[PDB]
Order: structure tokens, then C-alpha cells, then sequence
């Protein structure tokens, strides 16, 4: 006997909640980098001002 | 290093002691000494051992006398040179630059005495004449050159003078005077030369001795020194020497330029004091040639000793503004090098006055000249003069100021090679002035490296030339240059190197050896951070504690910078980790170190704060906050430490959660006081660390927030904090920027709180949909990452959210994946994560056991044990509890109080067998346990029930406290006659309601919020919903339609099937419960019908029937399903039978006739009176317990005709014979005679069902419930023939009702506006080829309709058709999600009637204790009154000659409704369960 046939199973459209920005793998790899904590912070030239107001005995006592 | 050191001591021992023995071989061996003294002086400069010069300097000092013993002063000399040239920044050329040298605290010890050996050698070499103008420059100014040395040796040094004078062939009246002067200053005996010291006097104005050639210059300047110092005696007169006509005519020739041009100098020597003022005006009053007289005034002034006048310095202002005044005019180079020369001999006069500030002026003016000029020769000038200043001066406090100064200087140079060249006048080792601390190497390198170093531009490794190594280490610590040979330095150098650095590659006499451990532990701690490790973390915490930290006092010196920012890391990386222990310790342990750690100090109480928070001792906390408040001000502190101080009052338990507190601070308070603590857009610039740190900090205020909303009802502006504090670590994250360890490590527990935060909110609120959302992106993210307390403490999250969802095999894994992840971290200093730990495995006693070792004596302070107890089910005494976690108290409190009360009743057999017995709560008209005890505590738990408040409970707990609320009404209602009986079960009606209200309601709202929320840097309340819930239910039985609205519902406590009746023609309420336990549980039928639809759904999947092919396994897929069609009617058969038999009447549409109805109680209340032992042994028919009407009318529902009736009479038989037992009426059964019972009653019912008129209600709605759902209830027998719509609440029934004006059914109009989809993905040719004839002659005839067939339709195409069409088809899979989001339907208001045929199209799929969703729900939040779908998969050729025969039986005259088309069109199915029972409705019966 013939066989009855269904769809075919489709995916639907992705769920994002209202305006969700996912974290992409240049911010995950921001987020896992150790860096120094001793790393520190990261051309006109003008004028100074100025402002208003013996034997050789006495040789080794030298040296001793 | 030692033995390298021992072996060159070895060497000089051996000279100095065989030199003396034989010098004619030791001065040919010479060569390998200077190699020892050299290759030492090198080691201990290089290692900053200046200790060690010194002692290197006797035994080199002794070797130079030696060879003056032994009369080898060649060697002697080059020996002086040697010594001053390995031991000074200035270098010598000869003997003459010795004496001539400054004092400075590198030759402070030596310098003189090195002099004196000068001289004798000067001496012994007869060379006097030559060194003459040098000696008697230096004698001139012996109050610069010599008499500095407190500790001179003033018997050789006379005795020097005396020989010079002795020897001397001129000038022998200017040794005489220095002799005299220095014999009476220092007190020494004139018995060192027998002749009188007054003939010594006058024996030196002789014609010979007087005698000084060109030498007279200097004769002033000693005759200063000698009678200044022998004022008022017999003093030499000056008119012994000079005769008076060459002392007079000085001030004569002044009275009437006048300066010698060719000598640089004045006219006149020994000119007079006041007489100098004449001089001094004169010249105030003044092209280049000025310049040059300049020159010859300034150096007589020198020439004379005259000490330090005001007149002279006012001079000298006036001198200097002139020069920087006119620096301009000088155009030719003649006149540039005068400028250099006056320049130069006005600075060597500061030195001589000690004027410092002045010396400051003459610097400012070579810097001036070099730029006019542009000349890199001034600019040479001018920073090898501020550091003959730096040296001068000797201060460390200078040394900053100077490299201000410095960077002027680098800035000014004219080309990249000359800035190079400056800057390494400042990197040098002798600016270190013999400094022994590590705080001034760090703060002198830093300090050069940002002001100055940066503006070099250099992208190679340059040794600086004479720097220290020390020097190297700090200074390319902090650069980012990539080789550099670290590996020439000494380990404790390339410690601090590498420490300095995010690289880890890994002596006795050295400077760093003091600070070896403090070295070492920063290495260790930055090492472990590196691997994300905490393997040392606890040890080196101790270690600097109590083998440093303790030890300030004793050490006694200032803190470097290299451990403040090591402190300000390890409390972070602890805060980090949760070593909450060690972080208090440590802390505490600063804040006692004050005297020296201050400036640190508010670090300590920042990370000290949160360990008391973490550890949830909150007395401590508390005392903490109050203390800081109070103390520290806003207006004035640096923005730093306002940071850190807001930072550590963000978290709930510091604000008793009291939102509107914290709004008050945080929001207006806060930014009132300090507005830049909330500039995100870094409108005033700060720093990138700083600026970071800003937006950090109001990341860690939205996330808190978050918890205060979330915990005072306000779900909305909770979930709005979250994706603000999302949106800014996003724009944190792509700011363009090298992410510092100490925010990256903050970001990560702010992001992870975030997810954690979002998906508690959302579970909450039951929505499943964005919890899986959520969940996957965090999932996501650990992954990748690799800090092992994020990792644990995520997984240990999902693990908890997998079990509420109830997904056991993501379940079982994240529970593997959080138990090898807390391998990683330490167990014994992370009490927080090892309870967590013990908690997940079952652990329990282990949990609290671990509390009492981690705190000791310290638990009295701590609600953690109290925490966990919550947590563990428990309720803790009020008094006791945190205000903030009073809700979760009282929660407990309830199912505490619940079950010891069930427990002991179920012990009485009369309460334990009214928990198995069918309950209604309208029953009745109004060992062993007493009777007023139970209903006292009933009525109880009852007002203990109504007492919380509904906006602390998630929806999944609302829905235990309903069917509990619910539960306690019908067990008392049955014992009693309570007060109120009607409106309690009106309001509990309503109660039952919220749960399925809510979750549907905050899904239209969450998904209808306007997106700008979110980016800027509408709440709803459960008491409006409840006054909304319980009206919605008041308009029902107000609207008198003839309808039944039947609840469906199923209990999580009791296991029981929850039925409840509304009669709105009747104005009547009921409700029963019934016990399941042929035998199948609620949850075993879940199961088995789970089973055969996810059987019969694979077997509809295109994936098995494609490869199905020959005739021999068309056989065996038609048996599968001839099977499971045939295992789903047994289902239901069973379900039939079971749970409902004896109450299946409570379905009927059937009304009773009221005439009859009295009669047949009449007879009813006859046959009990007749046949019940109590009612025929005890009291009077007026003390018989009256049974309700509903009750009795379940009789007169039955049909005898049936085969099963005597089944079914005889459970009402035992529900009327409970009704009776529990109001207190015993009927032992042995004593019923249930013959006459059977007999006498089906008479009575026969009798009724012959004369009774046939009326019956219009339609039924069922309020399924979302667990009730998969269940085709349409389906069992005595719902079969109804017209029935499911509806998912009170609330959205009456608005759908209330929406069309309460008109059954629903008319809508089909001569226009129709919608169709037909096989969107051409995988149904033979469903397309029936209906493709009818679809096109319909909108053929039908104006503004429209149809999509074997097309892919676009999402905006049916957003306008469900918007704008009167009905809406569709034939595909699904509801067509896959064609327009989710979304977008929910954010309509209205939606045509849906009739969504296909496969699932009414399906959910189901997580747990959270609320399930499908695309039945989508279309009702969107406005449809009516959608139609499918529970499972289907076959097309079943379902299609069901949408032939539905759309037939509906008219698409007196055609049917769509409810009786249905349950009309169900029996054209081949397979009638598998197929037929798939179709369901949910909203309102139309007709068209």
C-alpha cells in the first residue's frame, strides 16, 4: 500500500532578544589576553621664563 | 660575584703588601691591579653596592702612597686619575682638574685627602712653578674646594702650605697668609716651624716675597680670608704690601669701559669693597662689544674674594635679564662665543655664593640661547650644568623637579639622534647620589621613561651609555621594545625584568638581594596570573605578610611604587579568586601598617569591603560603609580613589535592598558630588585607565540595579539594567586599548554576573525562550575563556539551570564539566566555591562542616551558615534573617509548615485516606487526630498562605502557592463550614489564574519594549494584574452566556488531576480534585504518550520516508503506525476510565431540568434515609448533612443505556458517601445495602431520562493548562461530540469575549479579504494538487485576496496578510516560523483567524519548571480570536481529507461552526488517533 508523506522540517527564523549584541571572538580574545599590570599609561617650543628674588708617616694617616 | 670580588682583593692584597716589599716588580705587574680596581668599581656601580666603593677606595688610597714612598710618582699620578675617573661623573685629564674638582657625595669621603696627595706629588715632583695659577686658584676658594670636609685633616694640610711657601719662587707672601689663617682657624701649635710667628709675620714683606709677578690677582682674595679670620690683632695690614699710591689712585681712577680688554678682567687688582659699588651701578646703565666688558667685570669678581654682598647680587639680576633680554640682537658667532663665556663664569660664581635658585636663571638663559639659536652646542651646555647642580645639591626631592626639566630639554633638540644625546646627560648612574633604596630607582626610571624616554621615538635596544644595569632593568621594564639581551643582567635584575613585562623566561652582592623576597613573590604572582593559576597564590599572600609586610618598621624605609602596584594586584587577583580569608588578613594587616602603606590604604578598604560582603558578614560591612562615608569627601579626592570608594558601596546588602535608597545615592547623590564618575563619553578626557575604569564602574550600578529591581516586582526596568550594563561592556571591549590585567579581571566578573543576572530573571518569570538564548551565548563564551573560577562557577550556574529546565543529559555533563573544573582552584581559601562544590554533590553535613573550620570563631559574624540553610529548604528564625532574604525565608516557612502538617495528619487513617479520595470544595450545604486541631491548623496555613506578598515569587513558585491555596480550601471545606465559603473560592478561582496569566503576559510586553531603552545611560505590577485576573474572571460570570468554561489543570504536590467548573448562566462555581493513582500516574501517561508521538513523528520525517521504497517495508511502516495508532487509543482509554469515571458528568453539556430535578431529590435524599446506617440508627432528618445540587445532578447525568453504568453510579455512590464521612457521618459499608442503592437509584434515573427536556449549553471552553497541553482531551468520549475551544486562561478568554461585544460564535465575513499559503516548500505536490483548483477560483471571485503557492513567502508579505485579511490559511510545516520571526507577530494587536495546518503547527516543547512555547501561543499574544493547529506530526493525505472535508462542513446556509466541523471531520481519517486527533482550536468558535 502507498505511503503517506510529511514536510519537510524546517528551522525558523533565529530568536535574538530586542537589540542584543553578541560578544564576537575579537571581544572574547580581549577578554581572556593576560597584560602586564606594570605596563604604564600611554611639539611647539617655547621660552624659559626667569625668576626675581709630608713624611711618609703623615702620608698613611692621610689615607688611614 | 663574591668570589669574583674576593679575587681582585686577592690581587691588590697582594700588591700593596709585595710593592712595598720590592718595587721594581710591581710597577711592571701595574697593569693587572688597574685591571682588579677596575673590573670591581665596574661590578659594584653596576649593582648599586656603593658601600663598597668606599672600602675599595682605602685599599686603592693606600696604594697610591705607596708608590709615593717609593718615589714612583709617575704611576702615583695617573693612580689619582685613575681613583677620581672610576668614582666620578666628571672626568680628569691631569692633576690640575683633581683639585679643581666639586664636592659631591660620590667623593665625599675622599675627595680632600685625595687633594692633599695631589699636592704631594706636585711637590715631591717639583712642579710648583708650573701649578702655580692652579694652586693659587685653589687656595682662592678653599672654602669651596677644600673646607667642606668635616673630617680634614687640618695637621697635613697646613703643614702642605708651609712647604709650598718654603719651595716657592714667587708669591711666597699669599702662602704665608693662607698659613697663618689656617693655623689660627684650626687650632694648631706655631711649634711646627723655632722662630717667632710675629718675625714670621714681618719676614714676608720683603721685596722678594712680596713679589708675585702676574699672580697679583689673587692678593685680595687671600688677604680676605686672613684678616677676616684675625680681626683685632696683629694683623698684617694691607698698606704692608701695597704701597699707598697703588691702593689710592684705585679710587681716584674709578671717579673719573675702563676695564683691561686684553686679560679679561678690570683695571685694577685689590679693588675695595665700597668702591665696588661705583663699579657695580655703572654698569647697570648700559651691542656685542657690551657683551665682552660683561665678561671682564663678572670675572674679577671671582678673581676677589670677596664673600656674597647684596649689591653684587642685585648686579647680578641685572646683569642676567640684560643678557636674556637681548639674546635676539646676537646675530654673528664671535659674539655667541662671549655669551657661552660670560654665561659659564656667572655660574661658577653661584657655586662659589651657594646660590641655587640663581644658578636656576643662568640655566633658563643657556636654554633660551641654545633654541634661538639653534644650536645643539648650548643645549649640551645647558644639561650638563643642571646636573653639576643635581650632584651640587645632592637631594632626591630635586631629582624629580630636574626631569620636568628634562623633558624641556629633549623636546627642544633638532634632530632624533641629538634627543638621544640629552637624554642620556640625565640617564646616568651618578644621578642616583649613592641612593640604596628601591623606591628612588623606580620612581627616578618611571618618571624617565614617561616624561622623557617617550619623546626618543626609539624602536631598538640602546644601552644607554654609563647606566647602571638596575638602571636598564626598570627603565626597558615598562617598554614594549621586543629583544632585549636581559639575559647579560643578574636574575634578580631579570626578575624584576621580567615581572616588569607579561614575559616569564626563568649574586650575594647586589642591591636587589635586600629586596630578594619581594622580588621573587611578585614574579611568582604575575607568573600564576599568566597561566591563569592560583597554584602559589595562598603561599606568597602569607609569605609577604609575615616575612615582609610585618617587618616594615624593622626595614624602616619608604615604599617603592614596584610593591605598591604589587599590593594594589594581589588584592585584586585575591578579590578575584574569592580568597576571602587572605583578603581580609592582608587588608587588615595594611590599614595596621599606616605609617607606611597610608597612601595604599584606600585599596585596603575597598577589597576589605567586598571580603566581608563575600563572605556575607554584613555586621562588619555595615560598621565599614558607615565609617567611610563619614570620613573620605568626594569634591576634593582624585578620581582614582573616588572610583574605588563608589566601587565598593554598589553591592545590595550595604542598602538593607532598599531600592529607592540606592536610586537616591547612586543617581542623584553620587553624580551631584562627582559628576565624572558617570562621563561614559569620557567628555573630559581622562586617561584610557581611567576612562575604563569609569565605565566600569557604572557596569557594576546596572548590575545591581538589576538585583533590586528584580527583588522589589520590577522585571521590566530589571531586564533593561542588564542590557545597559551588556551595551557598555560591549563599548568597553572595542575601545581601541591594551585591556589592563586589573579590568579585565573586573569585566569578567561583571559580564558573568550579567548572564547570570538575564537568565535568573527570565526563570523567574518562566519565560524558557530567552533562558535557552542566554544560556547558549554564555556556554559560549566559557568555552574559549580560561580563568578556572569563571569556568567553575558558569558550569556550576548551567548545572543548576539544566535542572530546572530538566534537560538531564546537558545535566549530567555540565555536573562532570563543574567537578573536574574545580580541580583548578584552591579548595581550602575559596569557601564560597566549595560549598557550591558540596552542594552540587549531595554533600550536605560536608558543607556545613567546612563553614565551622573556614570562619572558627568568626561564625557568629557571618549569615552564610544561615544562607545555606535557606538554600538547603530550611526556615530560619525571623530576628535572625536578613532582612533581604526575609522573602526565601517565608517561602520555606510555607512548605515547611505544610509538610509537618500533612505528615502528621497522613498518619491518621481518616486524613490519609480524604488525600486518596475524590474532593469537591461546594460539597456540601452549611493515631487518631482531633478534629478542632486540624481545622485550627488548616485555617492556619491558610492565613499564612495569604499573607506573602505575590511579587516575590516566580512564577513557578505562584503556581505551587495557587494549587496549595487551593488544596487547603478543599480539605477544609470538607471538614467544616469556614467563613466566607463563596468568596474564598471566587479569589482562589482567580489565584489558580495568575500563573497562567503572567508568563503571557510579560512575554507581549518583553517583546514589544522599544530598543532605545537599552542604549540611554512602562513596568508592570502583579496587583494590577491581580485586580485584572480576578475582574477577568467577575465579567465571565457576569456576561450569563450559556457556556461552560472547564479548567484542566494537573498538581505538583498531590500528583492529583485539577478540574474546575464556570457557569455563567448558573452564576455557579466548582471545583474538584482527583486522585490518579489499570493504573497510570499523571506523569507515567506524560510518558507514554510521549513516547508514541515522538514514534510517530520520525516515521513521518522526510528522513525515513525516502528511503522506504519496495512493497515489502511500505508493510512494515504502515504496521508501526497501525501500532502506535492503536497504543494512543488504549492512552486515552485508559485516562478514561481511570481519572475520570463517576465524573465524567462534570463534562456534560447536559442542563437538568429544574421541575424534575426537585422531584428527583426528593427520592434521592429518600433512598439514602432509607439505606444509610447513620441516617437510620442516629439523630433526625434535620441533622442529616445536606449534599450540594451539583452533586446530586451527577446522578441524573448518567445513562443507564450505557454498558459501564453501574461502574460509574457506584463511584458516585462513594463520592457522596465521603462528602458525608468527612462532615462527620460514618457509614460503615458493611452495613450499606448497596443492592437497594443500585436498584432504587437507576430506577429513579430511568425515570428521568424519559421525561426530561433535551436543553443543553452552547459551547465549551477549556482553560487547559501548559502541562495539560500535549494531552488531545478533545478526543476522550464524552468530549468527543462537543464544540469545544481550548483557551490558555481566565484573562485571555474574557478579552477575546470582551473584544466581540460576548456574541457566540464569532461571525466573520468571507466574501472578501482572504489569505493562503499552499506548499511554501514544493515537498507536498500531491497536497498542492487538490487544493490548487479551489485556492485560485476563490480569490478569482474574491476582491483584495491573495495567494503564495510552491513559493517561499517573504516575512512582510504575511506581517499584511495576518494584519489585513478576515481569514488566513495556511498548508505547510509548521506555523511558518521559518518565515517570519517570532517577534513581529507578537508586536501586532490584531491577526485574522489562522487556520495553521501542517505538522507541530500546535506543538510546544516543553523545559522543565519553566513555562513552555509554541506557535499556538505566538498568533493568540498577536490578537487572533482563533487559530487552528496540529499537536504532532501528520501524514497528508489523512489530514488533507480533513482539511477537504473541515472546509466543507464550514462553508469556506446553516453551515457549521468550527468547533463542530472539527469533531464532525475527525472520523475521515484512516488513522483516527495518530491523524484525527491531531487537529485542535484555541480562542473563540467562529462560523462563517
Amino acid at each position: 500500500m502507498d505511503i503517506e508523506i510529511a514536510p519537510q522540517r524546517q528551522e525558523p527564523l533565529p530568536y535574538v532578544p530586542e537589540g542584543y549584541s553578541p560578544f564576537q571572538q575579537d571581544d572574547i580574545e580581549k577578554l581572556k589576553t593576560f597584560n602586564s599590570p606594570y605596563k604604564l599609561d600611554l611639539d611647539k617650543v617655547d621660552l624659559l621664563p626667569l625668576e626675581q628674588i709630608l713624611d711618609p708617616e703623615e702620608l698613611e694617616d692621610l689615607v688611614t | 660575584s663574591i668570589g669574583i670580588l674576593a679575587m681582585h682583593n686577592n690581587i691588590i692584597r697582594d700588591f700593596t703588601k709585595i710593592a712595598s716589599n720590592n718595587i721594581d716588580l710591581a710597577i711592571e705587574d701595574i697593569t693587572t691591579v688597574d685591571h682588579s680596581l677596575n673590573s670591581i668599581y665596574s661590578l659594584l656601580k653596576s649593582h648599586h653596592m656603593w658601600g663598597h666603593i668606599n672600602s675599595t677606595v682605602k685599599q686603592h688610597l693606600m696604594i697610591i702612597v705607596k708608590l709615593i714612598n717609593n718615589n714612583a710618582l709617575g704611576l702615583a699620578s695617573s693612580e689619582i686619575i685613575f681613583l677620581f675617573n672610576e668614582t666620578n661623573l666628571f672626568q680628569a685629564h691631569s692633576l690640575k682638574n683633581i683639585l679643581l674638582a666639586d664636592f659631591s657625595t660620590w667623593n665625599d669621603y675622599y675627595l680632600s685627602n685625595l687633594k692633599i696627595l695631589a699636592l704631594q706629588i706636585i711637590l715631591k715632583r717639583k712642579l710648583v712653578d708650573e701649578y702655580l695659577p692652579h694652586i693659587l686658584e685653589l687656595f682662592s676658594h678653599d672654602k669651596r674646594y677644600l673646607l667642606k670636609d668635616p673630617n680634614l685633616k687640618a695637621h697635613a694640610l697646613t703643614k702642605i702650605v708651609l712647604s709650598f711657601f718654603s719651595v716657592t719662587t714667587s708669591c711666597k707672601v699669599l702662602f704665608g697668609l693662607k698659613f697663618l689663617q689656617y693655623i689660627k682657624q684650626f687650632k694648631l701649635p706655631f711649634k711646627k716651624f723655632n722662630i717667632t710667628v710675629e718675625c714670621f709675620s714681618k719676614n714676608l714683606l720683603h721685596k722678594n716675597y712680596l713679589e708675585m709677578g702676574p699672580n697679583k690677582i689673587y692678593l685680595n682674595s687671600f688677604y680676605l680670608s686672613y684678616s677676616m679670620l684675625y680681626d683685632g690683632l696683629d694683623k698684617i695690614m694691607l698698606l704692608d704690601i701695597l704701597s699707598y699710591e697703588e691702593t689710592t689712585e684705585v679710587q681716584r681712577a674709578i671717579k673719573s669701559e675702563y676695564c683691561n680688554m686684553s686679560e679679561n678682567r678690570l683695571l685694577w687688582s685689590c679693588i675695595s669693597v665700597d668702591d665696588l659699588n661705583v663699579i657695580l651701578e655703572n654698569a647697570t646703565n648700559f651691542i656685542s662689544a657690551t657683551l665682552k666688558c660683561l665678561v671682564c667685570l663678572w670675572s674679577t669678581i671671582r678673581l676677589e674674594g670677596l664673600p656674597k654682598n647684596k649689591d653684587i647680587l642685585r648686579q647680578f639680576d641685572c646683569t642676567v635679564i640684560y643678557i636674556n633680554s637681548n639674546i635676539k640682537s646676537i646675530n654673528d658667532e664671535s659674539a655667541a662665543a662671549l655669551l657661552s663665556e660670560l654665561l659659564g663664569v656667572l655660574s661658577e660664581i653661584c657655586i662659589d655664593y651657594k646660590e641655587p635658585k640663581r644658578l636656576s636663571n643662568i640655566i633658563s638663559v643657556l636654554f633660551n640661547a641654545s633654541v634661538l639659536f639653534k644650536s645643539h652646542s648650548f643645549l649640551l651646555k645647558t644639561a650638563n650644568l643642571e646636573i653639576s647642580n643635581v650632584l651640587i645639591s645632592n637631594d632626591s626631592k630635586t631629582s624629580h623637579r630636574t626631569i620636568l626639566k628634562f623633558e624641556k630639554f629633549i623636546s627642544s633638540a633638532q634632530s632624533a639622534q641629538k634627543k638621544i644625546e640629552i637624554f642620556s646627560c640625565l640617564f646616568n648612574v651618578y644621578c642616583m647620589l649613592r641612593n640604596d633604596t628601591l623606591s628612588f630607582v623606580f620612581d627616578f626610571c618611571q618618571n624617565a621613561f614617561i616624561h622623557c624616554f617617550t619623546r626618543l621615538k626609539i624602536t631598538k635596544f640602546i644601552e644607554f651609555s654609563n647606566s647602571s644595569e638596575i638602571m636598564l632593568s626598570v627603565l626597558y621594564g615598562n617598554s614594549s621594545i621586543e629583544n632585549i639581551p636581559s639575559e647579560n643582567w643578574s636574575q634578580l635584575s631579570r626578575m624584576i625584568f621580567c615581572s616588569l613585562r607579561g614575559i616569564f623566561d626563568l649574586d650575594k652582592l647586589h642591591l636587589l638581594n635586600k629586596y630578594e623576597l619581594l622580588i621573587r613573590i611578585v614574579y611568582l604572582l604575575n607568573l600564576d596570573m599568566s597561566k591563569h593559576l592560583t597554584t602559589n597564590l595562598s603561599k606568597i599572600t602569607k609569605l609577604y605578610i609575615n616575612k615582609w609586610l610585618q617587618k616594615s618598621d624593622e626595614k624602616a624605609e619608604r615604599i617603592s611604587s614596584f610593591e605598591m602596584d604589587f599590593v594594589k594586584m594581589l588584592l585584586c587577583y585575591l578579590n578575584f579568586n574569592n580568597f576571602d580569608k587572605l583578603s581580609i588578613e592582608l587588608s587588615l594587616c595594611i590599614k595596621s601598617k599606616e605609617k607606611y602603606y597610608s597612601s595604599i590604604v584606600p585599596y585596603a578598604d575597598n577589597y576589605l569591603l567586598e571580603a566581608y560582603l563575600s563572605l556575607y558578614m554584613i555586621d562588619d560591612a555595615l560598621m565599614m560603609k558607615n565609617q567611610l562615608q563619614k570620613t573620605m569627601n568626594l569634591s576634593t579626592a582624585k578620581i582614582e580613589q573616588a572610583l574605588l570608594h563608589a566601587s565598593s558601596l554598589i553591592n545590595v546588602h550595604l542598602w538593607d535592598s532598599d531600592l529607592t535608597a540606592f536610586q537616591i545615592y547612586f543617581g542623584k547623590t553620587l553624580p551631584a558630588m562627582k559628576p565624572e564618575l558617570f562621563d561614559i563619553n569620557n567628555d573630559h578626557n581622562l586617561p584610557m585607565s581611567l576612562y575604563i575604569k569609569v565605565i566600569l564602574l557604572n557596569i557594576k550600578i546596572f548590575n545591581e540595579s538589576a538585583k533590586l529591581n528584580i527583588k522589589a516586582g520590577n522585571v521590566i526596568s530589571a531586564v533593561i539594567d542588564c542590557r545597559k550594563a551588556q551595551n557598555l561592556a560591549l563599548s568597553l571591549l572595542k575601545k581601541k586599548n591594551k585591556l589592563s590585567q586589573g579590568s579585565r579581571l573586573a569585566l569578567l566578573k561583571s559580564l558573568s554576573f550579567s548572564f547570570f543576572q538575564l537568565i535568573k530573571i527570565h526563570i523567574r518569570i518562566g519565560s524558557a525562550r530567552d533562558c535557552e538564548f542566554y544560556s547558549k551565548e554564555l556556554s559560549r563564551i566559557i568555552s574559549d575563556l580560561e580563568e578556572p573560577i569563571i569556568v567553575y562557577r558558569c558550569l556550576h550556574f548551567l548545572h543548576r539551570y539544566y535542572m530546572i529546565t530538566e534537560q538531564t543529559c546537558l545535566q549530567n555533563i555540565t555536573l562532570g564539566k563543574a567537578n573536574k573544573a574545580f580541580d583548578y582552584l584552591d579548595a581550602e581559601a575559596d569557601i564560597t566555591s566549595l560549598t557550591m562544590f558540596l552542594y552540587d554533590n549531595k554533600e550536605f553535613v560536608k558543607l556545613e562542616q567546612s563553614l565551622v573550620l573556614y570562619f572558627g570563631d568568626q561564625l557568629e559574624k557571618t549569615f552564610l551558615p544561615n544562607l545555606w540553610k535557606l538554600h538547603l529548604g530550611k526556615d530560619i528564625d525571623d530576628s535572625i534573617c536578613l532582612s533581604e532574604y526575609m522573602p526565601k525565608n517565608v517561602i520555606n516557612r510555607v512548605h515547611n509548615m505544610w509538610q509537618k502538617v500533612m505528615s502528621q495528619l497522613e498518619e491518621d487513617p481518616f486524613f490519609k485516606g480524604m488525600f486518596e479520595s475524590t474532593l469537591g470544595i461546594p460539597s456540601s450545604l452549611p493515631q487518631k487526630f482531633d478534629r478542632i486541631a486540624a481545622i485550627s491548623k488548616l485555617k492556619q496555613m491558610k492565613e499564612l498562605l495569604e499573607s506573602l506578598k505575590l511579587d516575590t515569587l516566580d512564577n513557578h513558585e505562584l503556581s505551587k502557592i495557587s494549587s496549595l491555596s487551593s488544596l487547603t480550601l478543599t480539605i477544609l471545606s470538607n471538614i467544616t463550614s469556614i467563613h466566607n465559603a463563596e468568596s474564598s473560592l471566587i479569589t482562589n478561582f482567580s489565584l489558580t489564574d495568575l500563573p497562567r496569566h503572567m508568563p503571557l503576559l510579560f512575554d507581549k510586553v518583553l517583546n514589544n519594549i522599544d530598543n532605545k531603552n537599552y542604549r540611554e545611560f512602562n513596568n508592570i505590577s502583579t496587583i494590577t494584574e491581580s485586580i485584572r485576573v480576578s475582574a477577568a474572571q467577575k465579567d465571565l460570570m457576569e456576561s450569563n452566556l450559556n457556556i461552560n468554561v472547564i479548567t484542566i489543570d494537573f498538581c505538583p504536590i498531590t500528583g492529583n488531576l485539577l478540574l474546575s467548573k464556570l457557569e455563567p448562566r448558573r452564576k455557579r462555581r466548582t471545583h474538584l480534585r482527583l486522585p490518579l493513582i489499570v493504573h497510570l500516574s499523571f506523569p507515567e501517561a506524560t510518558k507514554k504518550l510521549l513516547s508514541i508521538i515522538n514514534e510517530s513523528n520520525q516515521t513521518t520525517s522526510v528522513e525515513v520516508t525516502n528511503k522506504i521504497k519496495t512493497r515489502e517495508e511500505r508493510k512494515s511502516w504502515w504496521t508501526t503506525r497501525y501500532d502506535l495508532d492503536k497504543r494512543m487509543q488504549q492512552l486515552l482509554n485508559n485516562i478514561e476510565n481511570s481519572w475520570f469515571n463517576g465524573v465524567q458528568g462534570f463534562f456534560s453539556p447536559e442542563v437538568v431540568d429544574n421541575s424534575l430535578f426537585e422531584k428527583f431529590k426528593d427520592k434521592f435524599y429518600e433512598i439514602l434515609h432509607q439505606n444509610l446506617p447513620s441516617r437510620k440508627l442516629y439523630g433526625n432528618p434535620a441533622m442529616f448533612i445536606k449534599v450540594e445540587d451539583w452533586v446530586i445532578e451527577l446522578f441524573l447525568k448518567l445513562n443507564p443505556q450505557e454498558i459501564d453504568f453501574l461502574s460509574k453510579m457506584e463511584d458516585l455512590i462513594y463520592f457522596v458517601l465521603d462528602i458525608l464521612l468527612f462532615h462527620g457521618e460514618e457509614n460503615a459499608y458493611d452495613e450499606i445495602d448497596f443492592s437497594m442503592l443500585h436498584v432504587q437509584l437507576e430506577e429513579q434515573i430511568k425515570k428521568y431520562r424519559a421525561t426530561m427536556t433535551t436543553n443543553s449549553i452552547f459551547h465549551t471552553f477549556l482553560v487547559v493548562s501548559s502541562s495539560c497541553h500535549l494531552f488531545p482531551w478533545e478526543c476522550l468520549s464524552f468530549l468527543k461530540d462537543l464544540s469545544i475551544t481550548r483557551v490558555p486562561s481566565y484573562v485571555c478568554l474574557n478579552k477575546l469575549l470582551s473584544r466581540f461585544h460576548y456574541q457566540l460564535p464569532l461571525q466573520v465575513t468571507i466574501e472578501d479579504n482572504i489569505s493562503m499559503i499552499l506548499n511554501p516548500n514544493g515537498d507536498l505536490s500531491r497536497t498542492e494538487s487538490k487544493f490548487k483548483g479551489m485556492f485560485q477560483k476563490i480569490i478569482d471571485a474574491k476582491p483584495s485576496s491573495q495567494l503564495v503557492m510552491n513559493e517561499k513567502p517573504e516575512e512582510e508579505t504575511l506581517l499584511k496578510m495576518l494584519q489585513n485579511s478576515n481569514l488566513f490559511v495556511y498548508i505547510g510545516h509548521g506555523g511558518g516560523e521559518q518565515y517570519v520571526r517570532s517577534k513581529e507577530i507578537k508586536k501586532c494587536t490584531k491577526i485574522a483567524p489562522s487556520f495553521l495546518l501542517g505538522c507541530s503547527s500546535a506543538a510546544m516543547k516543553y523545559y522543565g519548571k519553566l513555562e513552555p512555547t509554541g506557535t499556538i501561543y505566538t498568533y493568540l499574544l498577536g490578537g487572533c480570536p482563533m487559530v487552528l493547529g496540529n499537536l504532532w506530526d501528520v501524514t497528508d493525505k489523512d489530514i488533507d481529507k480533513f482539511s477537504e472535508e473541515l472546509f466543507e462542513k464550514m462553508g469556506f446556509g446553516n453551515s457549521l461552526s468550527v468547533s463542530y466541523a472539527v469533531s464532525k471531520s475527525r472520523g475521515v481519517c484512516h488513522l483516527r488517533y495518530l491523524n484525527g486527533a491531531a487537529p485542535v482550536i484555541y480562542g473563540l468558535p467562529i462560523k462563517f
